[PDB]
C-alpha cells in the first residue's frame, strides 16, 4: 500500500511497547517526518479502536504548537502515524536539566502550551493528559517550539457540554472535578496548566505523596503552598494565574482564552 | 519539597 511506496524509512528515533519510530522522508515533497510505526497484529480491538480514536482526534488540530499528524495510514500487519520530526526530547526533561525556569522563559512556555489547549478547545478537543512528559521540544536550538502530543486519552466535546468521561489521565494532574466523579470537560486541561505552570517556576510540583489516596484528597481541596524562600521571589501576578487555574470549582477556573489575556502573559 | 517523577498515564480508576 501507499505507506512503503510514498515514504522512505530512515533510523529508529525511538520504540514503545507495541511501536518503533523512524525518521522518513515523503519522496515526492523530500521534507523529513517520524513514522510511529505500530505492530496491529500484538493490539487488542480495544487498542485498536485507541489508535484510531486517537488518529482521528490529532488529525483535527493544526497549530504550531501541537505536534501535527500528518498522514494515517493502515497496511497488511501495521498502522503508521506520520508526524512532525520532533528532536528536542520532552519538555520534562528540559525542567529537570534547567532546574525550573525564569518567568520569562516559564511565561514564554505556558503560553505556547495555552495556545495550543486553546486551539485543542476550539477544535472541541479536550486532552485530559497534559504534563511535562506530553510536551516536546520541537529542536535543542535556544528557542525551540513546545508542542503538545499523546492524545491517547483525548476526547470529543459539544460544544460546552460537560459529562462523566470517565477516570482518566496522570494522578498528579488529575482536576478536582475528574476525582470527584463529576461531569467535566475543557476545564481539566487547565487544572493540569496550572500544575505545568507551578512546575516550570520552581522545579517541583503543587501536589504530590507516595500515598495516593492522600494526594487525591489534597487535589479535592485544592491544598497547595508557595513555600519560602524559592517562591519569596516569584512575581503576585505569577503565583495569581496559577491560583486561577488551580481553582476547585471549574466553573470559577480561568479558561485557556481568559489566561491568555493575564497581564503575567500578555504583558510580556 | 514534593519530588518531580515521571507519572504513568490511566485509562480507569486504579487506586494505588
Ligand atoms: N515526533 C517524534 N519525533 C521524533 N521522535 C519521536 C517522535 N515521537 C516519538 N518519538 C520517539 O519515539 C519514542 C516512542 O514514541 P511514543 O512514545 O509515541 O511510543 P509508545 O511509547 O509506543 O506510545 P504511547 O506513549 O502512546 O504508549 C519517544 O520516546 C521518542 O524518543
Ligand atoms: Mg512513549
Amino acid at each position: 500500500t501507499r505507506f512503503t511506496e510514498e515514504y522512505q524509512l530512515f533510523e529508529e528515533l525511538g520504540k514503545g511497547a507495541f511501536s518503533v519510530v523512524r525518521r522518513c522522508v515523503k519522496v515526492l515533497a523530500g521534507q523529513e517526518y517520524a513514522a510511529k510505526i505500530i505492530n496491529t497484529k500484538k493490539l487488542s480491538a480495544r487498542d485498536h479502536q485507541k489508535l484510531e480514536r486517537e488518529a482521528r482526534i490529532c488529525r483535527l488540530l493544526k497549530h504550531p504548537n501541537i505536534v501535527r499528524l500528518h498522514d494515517s495510514i493502515s497496511e497488511e500487519g501495521h498502522h503508521y502515524l506520520i508526524f512532525d520530526l520532533v528532536t528536542g526530547g520532552e519538555l520534562f526533561e528540559d525542567i529537570v536539566a534547567r532546574e525550573y525556569y525564569s518567568e520569562a522563559d516559564a511565561s514564554h512556555c505556558i503560553q505556547q502550551i495555552l495556545e495550543a489547549v486553546l486551539h485543542c478547545h476550539q477544535m472541541g478537543v479536550v486532552h485530559r493528559n497534559l504534563k511535562p512528559e506530553n510536551l516536546l521540544l520541537a529542536s535543542k536550538l535556544k528557542g525551540a517550539a513546545v508542542k503538545l502530543a499523546d492524545f491517547g486519552l483525548a476526547i470529543e466535546v459539544e460544544g460546552e457540554q460537560q459529562a462523566w468521561f470517565g477516570f482518566a489521565g496522570t494522578p498528579g494532574y488529575l482536576s478536582p472535578e475528574v476525582l470527584r466523579k463529576d461531569p467535566y470537560g475543557k476545564p481539566v486541561d487547565l487544572w493540569a496548566c496550572g500544575v505545568i505552570l507551578y512546575i516550570l517556576l520552581v522545579g517541583y510540583p503543587p501536589f504530590w505523596d507516595e500515598d495516593q489516596h492522600r494526594l487525591y484528597k489534597q487535589i479535592k481541596a485544592g491544598a497547595y503552598d508557595f513555600p519560602s524562600p524559592e517562591w519569596d521571589t516569584v512575581t503576585p501576578e505569577a503565583k495569581d494565574l496559577i491560583n486561577k487555574m488551580l481553582t476547585i470549582n471549574p466553573s470559577k477556573r480561568i479558561t485557556a482564552a481568559e489566561a491568555l489575556k493575564h497581564p503575567w502573559i500578555s504583558h510580556r | 519539597r514534593n519530588k518531580l517523577r515521571r507519572q504513568h498515564d490511566y485509562d480507569t480508576f486504579v487506586d494505588l
